[PDB]
RNA sequence: GGUAUGCGUAGAAGUGUUUGGCGUAAGCCUGCAUGGAGCUGCCAUUGGUACAGAUCUUGGUGGAUAGUAGCAAAUAAUCGAAUGAGAGCCUUGGAGGACUGAAGUGGAGAAGGGUUUCGUGUGAACAGUGGUUGAUCACGAGUUAGUCGGUCCUAAGUUCAAGGCGAAAGCGAAAAUUUUCAAGUAAAACAUAAUUU
RNA sequence: ACUCCAUCUAAAACUAAAUAUAACCAUGAGACCGAUAGUAAACAAGUACCGUGAGGGAAAGUUGAAAAGAACUCUGAAUAG
RNA sequence: UUAUAUACAACCUCAACUCAUAUGGGACUACCCCCUGAAUUUAAGCAUAUUAAUUAGGGGAGGAAAAGAAACUAACAAGGAUUUUCUUAGUAGCGGCGAGCGAAAAGAAAACAGUUCAGCACUAAGUCACUUUGUCUAUAUGGCAAAUGUGAGAUGCAGUGUA
RNA sequence: AACUCUAAGCGGUGGAUCACUCGGCUCAUGGGUCGAUGAAGAACGCAGCAAACUGUGCGUCAUCGUGUGAACUGCAGGACACAUGAACAUCGACAUUUUGAACGCAUAUCGCAGUCCAUGCUG
RNA sequence: UGCUUGGACUACAUAUGGUUGAGGGUUGUA
């Protein structure tokens, strides 16, 4: 999920400063031509010189995405699966699970049929899981970017995964919790169930 | 969110603000109706003329006040309310302007056209509570 | 995409001559671009390591085409 | 605008409007072949067509 | 000059009406960071060549 | 056949391009003929040309030309197709039969490089250098 | 005397300003602009020139016509219809 | 320079920097050529949604005596042995293809 | 990217600092001072990832000298008055002694300049001293043609109907051939008549 | 060269789709840059200026929530204190 | 009808027209079509080679262009327009056989669409363009007729048909 | 006390830092939009107070229609004729000077005409 | 005809048509 940064190849050269070369008491890098624009000499093309082209500049065709061998996904979703059981790794990411009442905890499928979200805070009260989505609350902030201009003003940290089965109103019901995010039997992402 | 056409962006949305307008800085200066206005018409919120009675709820002022509006000075974003003034040096009483959202109309200043958009904003109201 | 405190340079930087040495310094291009030149100043390196270079052993098929000889084996 | 609405109504049913009642739309699509005439079909162009209508099957097990 | 063309007092009466100060006003509007007029020419200072 | 029109002074640089007195143009005389026709009369569409006679000093042909806005042929749909803008000065661009010659196209192994459409397009793609995102 | 004795007796303009430019480039003895060339028929802009090209290009100036244009074909380029009173 | 490491053959001495390919919309031409094949299966009927006929076996080589060339054909002789309606069979989506001097029984 | 149910207008970053320690070091914590809105510890993975140098780049500043070299060609000014906050100027006016010395430091025009022109004002800046003055600054003004010029003619030349040539663009074209390739005439018939390349 | 075999029909004409896209209209993004960086140009930027010309080519962001931008008094010839 | 003694009527070739109506010359530049075409470099020198059948190009188009319906592949149990991607493959081959270059068939996939002339036989010009008079409505570089009004057209237009 | 050296305080010079950001760079997507009916570009003019920028052509910071429904704003004036519409958007009606694509002939000439109609004085 | 002020037109290249033509080009009837 990334795409590329790259600054521009005519950066840097689009002067057309020739090397006003020795002896002239100043040293030996482009300077610009002209005179009467005062930005003559000053210093052309060089990442030394201010204006001047940066070392290597960033190009497009660097390797940003990657090819994972395809039984490293499935044994990378099943160690992540079989450890959101086993609620010492459950607890180790923070995750208020102690109102819980089962590893791993399945509820009927009838929630699936939920579909307003004031019946979602509802079941998520009850099933002692709402201290987490609360703990999400909790947490939301602002990022110490650079985020803060590049708009990703923050996160918050993670909360559940209501695996469902069949969307009958499900995925619009738990929309607007913050914290929450639902997920299909057989999407199954991992960057889901191991965030980091 | 879900509209693909509907940015998200900072440096979208405040040029796409900052630079709207004369008449899309109507909308933008929109001011919330007293609640018993809402039982008088069912309007949430209704952007202001000239001279829509109104009073400061939030700010230095922060009012209880028959305000008329003098002036709703559209590039600055900000209201002129006749009292709520302050002094030069000479003591000449000016304006301080006050933003729009953090007023509170009191009686709007009934025409045809206005009456009109509280018959168009106040059917809408019902009709989003029928679904 | 490649980790960079296990790269040199972080580690190189700085002592002076980044690993390159003071004498015989890293400069542009101090043999030859390429295999320049096997055949004279670097034919040592070019016979061992790689017996066989230079010449021509021969018989022309102008446009070989590889179903001729596809034949796939089992013992 | 009195006088250019009273211009075109003594110019209808005249072939040979002047240049400024003609319709300017670019000049790429005023010198290209008039959708009439892009349509004009040669009798093999629509014999072709007559004979052989193009049905409307489904071909499925 | 006493010799010059119709182009060339034509554009030299242009020249004359651009090199003015910036009106006394203009410094007083809502954001308007006027500070001086900025290509202001000058008879002796900068010729014209252009 | 061509002379490098060279200053009288050299083709300057490597004796590979030191060639003045033997050059003969990749275009034809037939497809140069068409071009001076076609430059000239730029309100007429080209169709093809032929050979009529020549004597030793000037070969000379004869191009068939059609005005594409008469309506003899504006109403004709078999001739109609060379009234369209994609024909607009079809020879400049190599597209005659005379035109085609000279570039190289047809099929397969012979003409084989060049093989992208036309001669030119050829050369871009052998050449691509494919940045796939997936590496 | 090559130096400031010579550049005192330099008061005869070489170019005067061009037609199709407005810039003190029409040489007069050419009769030639030396930036777009007056009596050429054509705009004369090379591609080892990429910066002046952008400074004498599409959209430099006021393009009365390539930027209504632009909008006519927003609205499918109609014309002879006008508007009628909403309903 | 140094070493016994295989012989280079890198052929990058042509400025090579402006023939550069992206491959960053590989996505969303997956989901251009998808969104058409949609839009021409329901722009078609009921008619079958790829949905010509196309016929063979035997690609030609030693190597793939069996793995299809993809059948461009049906070849008259083969829609005059079975029925139709040479002209007939393009009319309902047989693919007709009139190149094709059908070699074997 | 996860996490610390982190910190924050009850004061973030930064910056200063004889606040106090920690580390072998790189560094780091903390008090106070200022500041006025954002920031950190940890686990991953990464980068435009650490400066004393490159006659490095770009901006700032020192010594010299903060007042030293210097403001010395074109003979020269001096009085008293009026100004004015202030006068060696040019500020002015009266006396005045001198210079240029008609091949002038004079009066006007060409090219060039472009409003410098001329009145009324005037603070800073500029006028390498000053300045009340100014080719400066601010604001108002100002160029009148049948006769003076252009415009009209042709010179060297630009060479310019494509007959031509060139892939084109285009052409070191006193063309030398391009149907009338004419500049033409109140001129008759049955292509206006000797005629102009 | 010589015997055959295989395979197409030159020297005439069209034709969508898949494909391409630093330009033009109209959008959404980002592990990008954050005013010596990023475009040369965040601003009256191809501007000011320089060159006869071709061409060259800068510097230049931030009062505060709101101008409430310091009335008035004294001293000054005064900006100023 | 032609000693260059006049006229008429044709035709061919060719003129002229401020004749009636039409096109043509943009400029953009990323992509596209045709041209034309270096040297820096690399070879640790250098001259073919290399750069590169590329910068500069430089004429001509479109929303894509060009291509394109086999004078193709192949040697099989046979394939079947073009274009694009994957692979063939840095392979066969080219190369001071040095430096270096360097494709295609087959396979896989995207998308898939076919066709028109000329020319024997096809055996009543069956043909077009305006032109005015109606009619049809529209800003129709129209339709239906009409005079068969010119004209084009047998030095051949139309129908049928195509490797 | 001069002067010098060292430190902090205070004041200046100076503009780093940090924190911001209607701007850029990159990637992607929907599109096809074109001048002799005068384009692209150029010159010159235009506002109550305007130099530029933006806008624009003697109808000149506009513009018929149409949408929206009280403003513009540095001051002044008008408007508020909102019910028969401010200012902004939109834009299909009109219009678009000298040029370049002057289309009469041409130049560092606001140069010089030819034919035609009309208005005015001739008469 | 004399002047003024307004309008309309007049570039080249080309296609088809129109109109006047040219030719010891080629024939024909007088």
């Amino acid at each position: 999920n990334r795409q590329a940064y790259a600054v521009s190849e005519l950066a840097g050269h689009q002067t057309s400063a020739e090397s006003w070369g020795t002896g002239r008491a100043v040293a030996r890098i482009p300077r610009v031509r002209g005179g009467g624009t005062h930005r003559s000499g000053q210093g052309a093309f060089g990442n030394m010189c201010r204006g001047g082209r940066m070392f290597a500049p960033t190009k497009t065709f660097r390797r940003w995405h990657r090819k994972v061998n395809v039984n490293q996904r499935r044994y990378a979703l099943v160690s992540a699966i079989a450890a959101s059981g086993v609620p010492a790794l459950v607890q180790s990411k923070g995750h208020v699970i102690d109102g819980v009442s089962e590893f791993p905890l399945v509820v009927s499928d009838e929630v699936q049929k939920v579909q307003k979200t004031k019946q979602a805070v509802i079941f998520l009260r009850r099933l002692k899981i709402w201290a987490d989505i609360q703990k999400v609350y909790k947490s939301q902030r602002f990022r110490a970017g650079r985020g803060t201009m590049r708009d990703r003003r923050r996160i918050a940290r993670r909360g559940p995964l209501v695996v469902y089965d069949k969307d009958e109103g499900l995925r619009k019901a738990f929309r607007n919790i913050p914290g929450i995010e639902t997920i299909n039997v057989d999407k199954l992402n991992l960057l889901k169930l191991a965030p980091g | 969110k879900q509209n693909p056409f509907v940015s998200s962006s900072r440096r979208k949305n405040r040029k796409r603000h900052f630079q709207a307008p004369s008449h899309i800085r109507r909308r933008l200066m929109s001011a919330p109706l007293s609640k018993e206005l809402r039982q008088k018409y069912n309007v949430r919120s209704m952007p202001i003329r000239r001279d829509d009675e109104v009073q400061v709820i939030r700010g230095h002022f922060k009012g209880n006040q028959v305000g008329k509006v003098v002036q709703a000075y559209r590039k600055k974003f900000v209201v002129y309310v006749e009292k709520i003034q302050r002094e030069n040096a000479n003591g000449t009483n000016v304006y301080v302007g006050i933003h729009p959202s953090k007023v509170l109309i009191v009686k709007l200043k009934l025409d045809k056209d206005r009456k009109a958009i509280l018959e168009r904003r106040g059917k809408g109201r019902l009709a989003a509570l029928g679904k | 995409m490649s980790n960079i405190k296990r790269k040199k340079t972080r580690k190189l930087r700085g002592h002076v001559s980044h690993g390159h040495g003071r004498i015989g310094k890293h400069r542009k291009h101090p043999g030859g671009r390429g295999n320049a030149g096997g055949m004279h100043h670097h034919r040592i390196n070019f016979d061992k390591y790689h017996p066989g270079y230079f010449g021509k052993v021969g018989m022309r098929n102008f446009h070989l085409r590889r179903q001729h000889k596809f034949r796939p084996e089992i013992n | 605008q009195k006088q250019k609405e009273n211009l075109r109504k003594v110019f209808k049913n005249k072939k040979y409007k002047p240049l400024d009642l003609r319709k300017k739309k670019t000049r790429a699509i005023r010198k290209a072949l008039s959708p009439r005439d892009a349509n004009r079909k040669t009798l093999k162009e629509i014999r072709k067509r007559s004979v052989f209508p193009q049905r409307k099957f489904a071909v499925k097990a | 000059a006493a010799h010059k063309s119709f182009r060339i007092k034509q554009k030299l009466a242009k020249k004359l009406k651009q090199n003015r100060s910036v009106p006394q006003w203009v410094r007083l509007r809502t954001g308007n960071t006027i500070r001086y007029n900025a290509k202001r020419r000058h008879w002796r200072r900068t010729k014209l060549k252009l | 056949g061509r002379k490098r029109p060279v200053p009288k002074g050299c083709t300057y640089g490597k004796p590979k391009s030191h060639g003045v007195n033997q050059l003969k143009p990749y275009r034809g005389l037939q497809s140069i003929a068409e071009e001076r026709v076609g430059r000239r009369l730029g309100g007429l569409r080209v169709l093809n040309s032929y050979w009529i006679a020549q004597d030793a000093s000037y070969k000379y042909f004869e191009v068939i030309l059609i005005d594409t806005h008469h309506s003899a042929i504006r109403r004709d749909p078999k001739i109609n197709w060379i009234c369209k803008h994609v024909h607009k000065h079809r020879e400049l661009r190599g597209l005659t039969s005379a035109g085609k010659s000279s570039r190289g196209i047809g099929k397969g192994y012979r003409y084989s490089q060049t093989i992208g459409g036309s001669r030119r397009a050829a050369w871009k793609r052998k050449n691509r250098e494919h940045m796939h995102r997936k590496r | 005397t090559k130096g400031t004795t010579s550049f005192g007796k330099r008061h005869n303009k070489t170019h005067t300003i061009c037609r199709r430019c407005g810039n003190s480039s029409y040489h007069l003895q050419k009769s030639k602009c030396s930036q777009c060339g007056y009596p050429a028929a054509k705009t004369r802009s090379f591609n080892w020139s990429r910066k002046a090209k952008g400074r004498k290009a599409q959209g430099t100036g006021r393009m009365r016509y390539l930027k209504n244009l632009r909008r006519r074909f927003r609205n499918g380029l109609r014309e002879g219809g006008a508007a009628k009173k909403k309903t | 320079g140094k070493g016994n490491n295989m012989i280079p053959n890198q052929h990058y001495h042509k400025w090579w920097q402006r023939h550069v390919k992206t491959w960053f919309n590989q996505p969303a031409r997956k989901v251009r050529r998808h969104a058409n094949r949609v839009k021409k299966a329901k722009a078609v009927f009921p008619r079958p949604a790829s949905g010509a006929l196309r016929p063979v076996v035997r690609c030609p080589t030693i190597r793939y005596h069996t793995k299809l060339r993809a059948g461009r054909g049906f070849t008259l002789e083969e829609l005059k042995g079975a029925g139709i309606g040479a002209n007939f069979a393009k009319t309902i989506g047989i693919a007709v293809d009139r190149r094709r001097k059908n070699k074997s029984l």
